[PDB]
RNA sequence: UGCUGUUGCUGUUAAAGGGUUCGUAGUUGAACUGUGGGCU
RNA sequence: UGCGACAAAUGCUUUCCCAUCUCGGUGUGGGGUUUA
């Protein structure tokens, strides 16, 4: 989004606290966490969007802190992890969305030379799942 | 002490130029900004008492402009001004 | 004696006049106080040690107890600590986890395969929070002297300074006798923006 | 990107020295660069200095006197037998009379007069005087 | 002026303007706060508070709580 | 002859940065497991 | 199959839903800790 493929320069993020331990007025048991993260993701959320319920409207800063594991670790021990990386699920959700717009407004020059960053930026990412056997070998993407 | 010494014992130096307080680089022969200050110590009446305290400043510190800060923290640990009230 | 069931095993044949004299005070307890009667029943020590502070005159008894019972006895270590020194007058008890080191390996191979919590650093910066529980570490930093020592300094909360002010030179020495580093400590007043405070 | 830490410290450390500064901090830190200042710091180069902790790569904060002229970082890091201290001396630094060449080798991180001594090779990694 | 500056013992009010990742030891900006049923809510939350009824309104930065229920900062 | 430059050249105007991006071989690549202790 | 003894880096006097009904010790007369 901001230094590979594209001029920003853009600095935004969270910055992480040194004192790693929870609050002495949270009174939630790590049990009680665990099942919440797990209740969230059979109402179909995804692994971004659990920890922001949390954060929100529940008190808790960090799972990890928490309960000791992170969120995707607590899925994948559940035998809920999502088929396919979640980074990878939504960059090919726009290069899908892309093409449907390009087939009506095929003189759109700006948006084939947006589409050509997103599908490189997508061989890469496969290429690096691949390699720690987070996808099957021969995945492959189909435009 | 300071300078060059033979194995034989002398001293082979010429001169020792001075090394600034400040900067604590040495202060060549053709320097013309460099500057000596001399402060008179003052007795508990409150007159001179014939002693003085010298300072040497390099003379790129004063093409900087910054020779008016590094006489601010001189004289402090000198003891020669307070500070706060 | 039914007493002897808080200790290990191995140990309930000829306990140490400390081991036992400990055990009393934890049966009794465990059937006398509301909030220690419902995890002390699961709960056992293994050793008791005794360490002597110089310059001082209050002494220090160390408590050892299995890795097993760490979130048991964090739950309750406050009350358990002031419990045992009642009983125990001009004495101060510390609860260590008894913790195993692997030595750090020289082959590349090896180095990758050992378990991270099992390393000298993770297990002295574990044992230096089991002596200061209620309190919490927020910031620390080393100082290297020209001569060429380094010595470490720790900065606590100034929000607690009253509670752990008197017992900052026992837990110095203490973890000196268990590690063999040299700790020192300090206070932070608004550690967000590094604000150390002097008395 | 950043490719080598400790050529960033050094010429963090130059810079500073050469516009008269009195303290300069360093990041990232690495256990490498803290041999290389205690190395410079026994000759007396360098005054005390202090390591913080961040739960990351932390930072330094060091204390110069006004005794560096520069210090620099080779790279790449080049082997040196012990026949080619000579050789190394003569092209890096002012004088016979001081100055040092540190090396890493398999007895730790020293300068090339105590490697010398002990009869051991390896590798540069910078200078100082 | 007069007071020398130490690099690892800022003093508060430079560091104070600090841009939250340029301190010497960076940190969140961010808190959590109860209102009043009572519920926790982040202080810049981002998606839907509900208690019935909606508490806060997102926000480019700091959430906007609604008016007619009372709120306290929670501590640490 | 530092006018072939690894040591050790030059590229705003003297000769010389490709019109702009993507990209495979290739070259290069952040931190961390480590202060031994006691005696005269 | 039974038996004796000892560990355990993570609590089976577990979890889970199925239900059915003021004193003492501490630091300087006051402070802070557990408890009442
Ligand atoms: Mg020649
Ligand atoms: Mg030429
Ligand atoms: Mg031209
Ligand atoms: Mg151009
Ligand atoms: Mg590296």
């Amino acid at each position: 989004m901001v230094r590979m493929h594209g001029n920003g320069r853009g600095k935004a993020s969270s910055a992480l606290p040194y004192r790693r331990t929870p609050p002495a007025w949270l009174k939630i048991a790590s049990r009680n966490v665990v099942k919440m993260v797990c209740k969230s993701s059979r109402k179909g959320m995804m692994p971004s969007q659990i920890g922001m319920e949390l954060r929100d409207s529940m008190g808790i800063a960090q799972v990890k802190n928490v309960t000791g594991r992170k969120i995707l670790r607590i899925l994948k021990h559940n035998g809920l992890a999502p088929e396919i990386p979640e980074d990878l699920y939504f960059l090919v959700k726009r290069a899908t969305q892309m093409r449907k717009h390009l087939e009506r407004h095929t003189t759109d020059r700006d948006t084939k030379y947006r589409l050509i960053l997103v599908e490189s930026r997508i061989h890469r990412l496969a290429r690096y799942y691949k390699r720690v056997k987070q996808l099957p070998p021969t995945w492959k993407y189909e435009s | 002490t300071i300078g060059m010494f033979n194995e034989e014992g002398e001293n082979v130096d010429l001169y020792i130029p001075r090394k600034c307080h400040a900067t604590t680089t040495l202060i060549e022969a053709h320097d013309h900004a460099a500057v000596q200050i001399s402060i008179a110590n003052v007795g508990p009446n409150g007159v001179i008492n014939g002693t003085t305290t010298t300072l040497c400043i390099a003379g790129y510190l004063r093409s900087q402009g910054e020779s008016d800060h590094a006489i601010n923290h001189i004289t402090i640990d000198r003891g020669i001004m307070r500070i706060k009230t | 004696q039914p007493h002897l069931r808080k200790l290990r095993k191995l140990k309930r044949g000829k306990p140490s006049d400390l081991e036992e004299s400990v055990a009393k005070a934890l049966f009794e307890l465990e059937a006398s106080h509301k909030t220690l009667r419902q995890e002390l029943p699961r709960f056992h020590v293994n050793t008791v040690r005794e360490v002597k502070v110089p310059r001082s005159k209050k002494t220090v008894l160390v408590v050892f107890y299995p890795l097993r019972f760490l979130m048991l006895v964090r739950k309750v270590q406050r009350a358990l600590t002031s419990e045992l020194e009642k009983r125990h007058p001009g004495c101060l008890v510390m609860l260590v986890a008894q913790r195993q080191i692997t030595k750090r390996p020289t082959d590349v191979y090896k180095l990758q395969k050992v378990q991270r919590s099992k390393t000298s650093t993770a297990v002295f910066e574990n044992i230096l929070n089991d002596m200061i529980y209620p309190s919490d570490v927020v910031g620390r930093r080393w100082r290297c002297r020209t001569d060429g020592s380094k010595l470490m300094k720790v900065f606590l909360d100034a929000r607690d300074r009253k509670r752990i002010e008197s017992r900052l030179r026992a837990v110095a020495y203490v973890y000196k006798q268990l590690t063999h580093r040299r700790v020192s400590f300090g206070f932070m007043w608004n550690p967000k923006l590094q604000q150390v405070s002097t008395r | 990107t950043m490719m080598s830490v400790l050529a960033n410290a050094l010429r963090t450390i130059a810079s500073a020295e050469r516009r008269g500064k009195r303290q300069v901090l360093i990041r990232p830190s690495s256990k490498v660069v803290v041999k290389f200042l205690q190395v410079m710091q026994k000759h007396g180069y360098i005054g005390e200095f202090e390591i913080i902790d961040d739960h990351r790569a932390g930072k330094i904060v060091v204390n110069l006197n006004g005794r560096l002229n520069k210090c620099g970082a080779i790279c790449p890091r080049f082997d040196c037998a012990t026949t080619d201290y000579e050789k190394w001396m003569k092209n890096i630094l002012p004088s016979r009379q001081f100055g040092f060449v540190v090396l890493t080798t398999s007895l730790g991180i020293m300068d090339h007069e105590e490697a010398r001594s002990r009869n051991t090779g390896g590798k540069v990694l910078g200078f100082f005087y | 002026g007069f007071f020398d500056a130490d690099l690892s013992y800022p003093t508060v009010r430079t560091e104070r303007m600090k841009h939250k990742r340029r301190r010497l030891v960076q940190g969140p900006n961010s808190y959590f706060m109860d209102v009043s049923q009572v519920t926790v809510v982040y202080s810049h939350a981002t998606t839907s508070v509900e208690c019935s009824k909606k508490l806060c309104r997102p926000t480019g930065g700091k959430a906007l709580l609604v008016e007619g229920c009372g709120y306290r900062r929670k501590p640490d």
